[PDB]
């Protein structure tokens, strides 16, 4: 599922500005 | 018979311009506060819970290291941040209460919002219902209508920057990329998941990037994940520019329609950026149940009230490693930050 792919990704924590 | 939005915004612009033209400066000092705990960190600084010694009031103090700001080429952005934040006034924008600097650092003391970041609540719950997401989205729409009327672009919308107050309403923080610009600008800034295609492609861009970011936020609130995600920013950008977008099976027809119109790569077709401006968004079917007046007036019952344990409890925030605040005996970067 898309949800499962998101949760297993490396970008589920707080995202910093570039 | 209604109070005119046009007239309200005209008066608000008069008010803003007076403060924009004569900014406040040096309205407190570090030893007026006891530093308690770090509430958050970003690419450019840290925010600490502090307690004012005389009144006992708690605040959130953002601390920027002047030398780090220079090294990261954020001087003008930081001056923008403070000049804009001290001049704006809207129910969903965090209040800057004091600002000051010393030999080493810049300080922005803001109202403390103990309810925590939307980010935290969203990740924990998974996703917000459409009515919940719409309540928050309406506040952002009104906030951008206000900011854009002042020629301000915000440029860093994301749940991490949205705090939930004790009424359940949003407080927008982090004006680090906010800028007052008539016409177009070019800086590559933002957060990867929220960048509009024209930013990625190094085009001149305008306030329409904020409406794109609103589409990303609404999607993320309602889906629980952003419309364009990957393990590395470069793969995110490829998805953004494509810019194919797919929706969860539970999204309503109206939500999908709104999002296709906000997440439109073609600037000439993006909602918020057409002849009717923000009204295309406010009048969209997905917002038909939104009482815009009642939202502005904070008269709508919020979907969720954060747990209260204050006045200075931080249980709605993550823990962060603490680093001593060092103030050098020598002034650093004085000329660069004269106007702060
Ligand atoms: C976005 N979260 S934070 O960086 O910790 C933060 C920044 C600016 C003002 C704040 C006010 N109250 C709480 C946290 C605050
Ligand atoms: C002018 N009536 S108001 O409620 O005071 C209001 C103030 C600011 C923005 C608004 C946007 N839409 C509706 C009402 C709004």
């Amino acid at each position: 599922t898309t949800y499962a792919d998101f949760i297993a990704s490396g970008r589920t924590g707080r995202r910093n500005a570039i | 018979e209604q109070e005119s939005v046009k007239e309200f915004l005209a008066k608000a612009k008069e008010e803003f311009l007076k403060k924009w033209e004569s900014p406040s400066q040096n309205t407190a000092q570090l030893d007026h506060f006891d530093r308690i705990k770090t509430l958050g960190t970003g690419s450019f600084g840290r925010v600490m819970l502090v307690k004012h010694k005389e009144t006992g009031n708690h605040y959130a103090m953002k601390i920027l290291d002047k030398q780090k700001v220079v090294k990261l080429k954020q001087i003008e952005h930081t001056l923008n941040e403070k000049r804009i934040l001290q001049a704006v006034n809207f129910p969903f924008l965090v209040k800057l209460e004091f600002s000051f600097k010393d030999n080493s650092n810049l300080y922005m003391v803001m109202e403390y919002v103990p309810g925590g970041e939307m980010f935290s609540h969203l990740r924990r719950i998974g996703r917000f219902s459409e009515p919940h997401a719409r309540f928050y989205a309406a506040q952002i729409v009104l906030t951008f209508e206000y900011l854009h009327s002042l020629d301000l672009i915000y440029r860093d919308l994301k749940p991490e920057n949205l705090l939930i107050d004790q009424q359940g309403y949003i407080q927008v923080t982090d004006f680090g990329f906010a800028k007052r610009v008539k016409g177009r600008t070019w800086t590559l800034c933002g957060t990867p998941e929220y960048l509009a295609p024209e930013i990625i492609l190094s085009k001149g861009y305008n306030k329409a990037v904020d409406w794109w970011a609103l589409g990303v936020l609404i999607y993320e609130m309602a889906a629980g994940y952003p419309p364009f995600f990957a393990d590395q920013p470069i793969q995110i950008y490829e998805k953004i520019v494509s810019g194919k977008v797919r929706f969860p099976s539970h999204f309503s027809s109206d939500l999908k329609d709104l999002l296709r119109n906000l997440l439109q790569v073609d600037l000439t077709k993006r909602f918020g950026n057409l002849k009717n401006g923000v009204n295309d968004i406010k009048n969209h079917k997905w917002f038909a149940t939104t009482d815009w007046i009642a939202i502005y007036q904070r008269k709508v019952e919020a979907p969720f009230i954060p747990k209260f344990k204050g006045p200075g409890d931080t249980s709605n925030f993550d823990d962060y490693e603490e680093e001593e605040i060092r103030v050098s005996i020598n002034e650093k970067c004085g000329k660069e930050f004269t106007e702060f």
